[PDB]
C-alpha cells in the first residue's frame, strides 16, 4: 500500500527471482548493501564470508563452503522454504569493502542479519568452538530465526 | 598456512 511497503514487496520478489537461479546469493558490496544492510527488510539473511580464490589456498573456507552448500540445498527442498530467509556469500576478493566495514581480517565467518536492528552477539556463529557441519549451522539458524532446516546429503 | 590471513583484495 505505502511507498515503502511496495518497495519492500518488490525487493522480496527480486530475491525470490534470484532464488530460482541460485541457492546462495553471491554478493559484492553493492548487493550486500542493497539486500542486507539497506532498509526496509522483513526477512533474515544468513551470510558466509569466505575467501575461495584458489591462490589463497584457504582450506577452511573451502570445507566450510561445502557444508554451506549442503545447508542451502536442504533449504531449497525444505517444506519450510519461504521468502523470510535467504542465504548469501561474500568472497573477500569481490567484497573487500564489506570485509573492511565489518573489520574482518580472515575467513570464514557465518553471520545472521536480522530484518530489524543489527546482528547480536549470538548472530555470529561460533565456528572456532563448534566446527561447521551443516547440521550445526542449521541448529544455529534455528536458534536465531526459529526456522528449522533439516539437513540431508 | 593453517589460517586464512587477508590483507589486500
Amino acid at each position: 500500500a505505502s511507498k515503502k511497503e511496495n518497495l519492500l514487496a518488490e525487493k522480496v520478489e527480486q530475491l525470490m527471482e534470484w532464488s530460482s537461479r541460485r541457492s546462495i546469493f553471491r554478493m559484492n558490496g553493492d548487493k550486500f548493501r542493497k539486500f542486507i544492510k539497506a532498509p526496509p527488510r522483513n526477512y533474515s539473511m544468513i551470510v558466509m564470508f569466505t575467501a575461495l580464490q584458489p591462490q589463497r589456498q584457504c582450506s577452511v573456507s573451502r570445507q566450510a563452503n561445502e557444508e554451506y552448500q549442503i545447508l542451502a540445498n536442504s533449504w531449497r527442498y525444505s517444506s519450510a522454504f519461504s521468502n523470510k530467509l535467504f542465504f548469501s556469500m561474500v568472497d573477500y576478493d569481490e567484497g573487500t569493502d564489506v570485509f573492511q566495514q565489518l573489520n574482518m581480517n580472515s575467513a570464514p565467518t557465518f553471520m545472521h542479519f536480522p530484518p530489524k536492528g543489527r546482528p547480536k552477539r549470538a548472530d555470529t556463529f561460533d565456528l572456532q568452538r563448534i566446527g561447521f557441519a551443516a547440521e550445526q549451522l542449521a541448529k544455529w539458524i534455528a536458534d536465531r530465526t526459529d526456522v528449522h532446516i533439516r539437513v540431508f546429503r | 598456512n593453517y589460517t586464512c590471513e587477508l590483507k589486500y583484495g
